């Protein structure tokens, strides 16, 4: 299940 | 920028006899960057018929792909696996030996 | 025992046309489970094994919908990054990351990774205690200030002792007749004859599943290390794998020679001789 947000580098 | 060079296995999926249906790996782990070219040689000639599983990679960060392909192993048709990749100058290529 | 659930996401730049050419995959154990390939006509994330099929639109519609935000993020990253490494519009670039989670044998959280990294090197990745980062340069160190600024680490660490977890546990059950069986290797020895002097014993594992597996050659009851060769353990392409270790020997004395395996397959180290 995947991780629902993501920030960029 | 690194680079690093493919290591090449090439075997079969199960024990290999001529005449019964088998199927043709060939593993090419160890690599980077992911741009591949893998091609599975019956007596020299290229086989049209080949799937490829989906691109991973290890904790080291490093590319491994499975190239493989159905097969019948007889006592006179040679397997090989044929590899290029921008680390080589000369495209490697690996004997299926099942003799192993 | 333990247990795994791991994701993995690589970008690709291609200079001179388009976005970045991007495939994700997620595994259960040494089980891909799904993925998702930007070159592939379907554009969503898609199952890889029969257990994962049970689930409904509504999972794949959340999935895709992350695994496309996903793509966009590892698309702005390469910018950035060839914006912190003063690299040129022309070459090709790629980011790679991967995080998942383990549990012992009880399913409960043992431990927590989430990764990154850029053209094959270490970039930055979470610490042990979730908490914190290592940023292997400047660039990344960077990233690392902004992270700690807006609690990407906070996030992660819910996600990775919360959620990861749960639907783990969730996989290993509805999956149960592939995931927590384990497939002990089939294992037999060859014999070849190099010169007239000297032999070679190849010890075979085959069919066994988890991945993870020892092969060791004895002589007389001691460990043997020299004049023997020890394959990378490979994919069979049905889910099973193989390995095989050899070692050189006067002809004559292969009785001396015994190759020891270990499986958690097996209830106890198996032993084979000539």
């Amino acid at each position: 299940c995947i991780n629902g947000v993501v920030w960029t580098v | 920028m690194i680079q690093r060079t493919p290591k090449i296995q090439v075997y079969s999926r199960h024990p290999a006899e001529n005449g019964k249906s088998n199927f043709l790996n060939c593993y090419v782990s160890g690599f980077h960057p992911s741009d591949i070219e893998v091609d599975l040689l019956k007596n020299g000639e290229r086989i049209e018929k080949v799937e490829h599983s989906d691109l991973s990679f290890s904790k080291d960060w490093s590319f491994y792909l499975l190239y493989y392909t159905e097969f019948t192993p007889t006592e006179k048709d040679e397997y090989a696996c044929r590899v290029n990749h921008v680390t080589l100058s000369q495209p490697k290529i690996v004997k299926w030996d099942r003799d192993m | 025992g333990s247990h795994s659930m791991r994701y993995f996401f690589t970008s690709v730049s291609r200079p001179g046309r388009g976005e970045p050419r991007f495939i994700a995959v997620g595994y259960v154990d040494d089980t891909q489970f799904v993925r998702f390939d930007s070159d592939a006509a379907s554009q969503r994330m898609e199952p890889r094994a029969p257990w994962i099929e049970q689930e409904g639109p509504e999972y794949w519609d959340g999935e895709t919908r992350k695994v496309k935000a996903h793509s966009q993020t590892h698309r702005v990253d390469l910018g950035t990054l060839r914006g912190y490494y003063n690299q040129s519009e022309a070459g090709s670039h790629t980011v790679q990351r991967m995080y998942g989670c383990d549990v012992g044998s009880d399913w409960r959280f043992l431990r927590g990774y989430h990764q990154y990294a850029y053209d094959g090197k270490d970039y930055i990745a979470l610490k042990e205690d979730l908490r914190s980062w290592t940023a292997a340069d400047m660039a990344a160190q960077t990233t690392k200030h902004k992270w700690e600024a807006a609690h990407v680490a906070e996030q992660l660490r819910a996600y990775l002792e919360g959620t990861c977890v749960e639907w783990l546990r969730r996989y290993l059950e509805n999956g149960k007749e592939t995931l927590q069986r384990t497939d002990a290797p089939k294992t037999h020895m060859t014999h070849h004859a190099v010169s007239d002097h000297e032999a070679t014993l190849r010890c075979w594992a085959l069919s066994f599943y988890p991945a993870e597996i020892t092969l060791t050659w004895q002589r007389d009851g001691e460990d043997q290390t020299q004049d023997t060769e020890l394959v990378e353990t490979r994919p069979a392409g049905d889910g099973t794998f193989q390995k095989w270790v050899a070692v050189v020997v006067p002809s004559g004395q292969e009785q001396r020679y015994t190759c020891h395996v270990q499986h958690e397959g097996l209830p106890k180290p198996l032993t084979l001789r000539w």
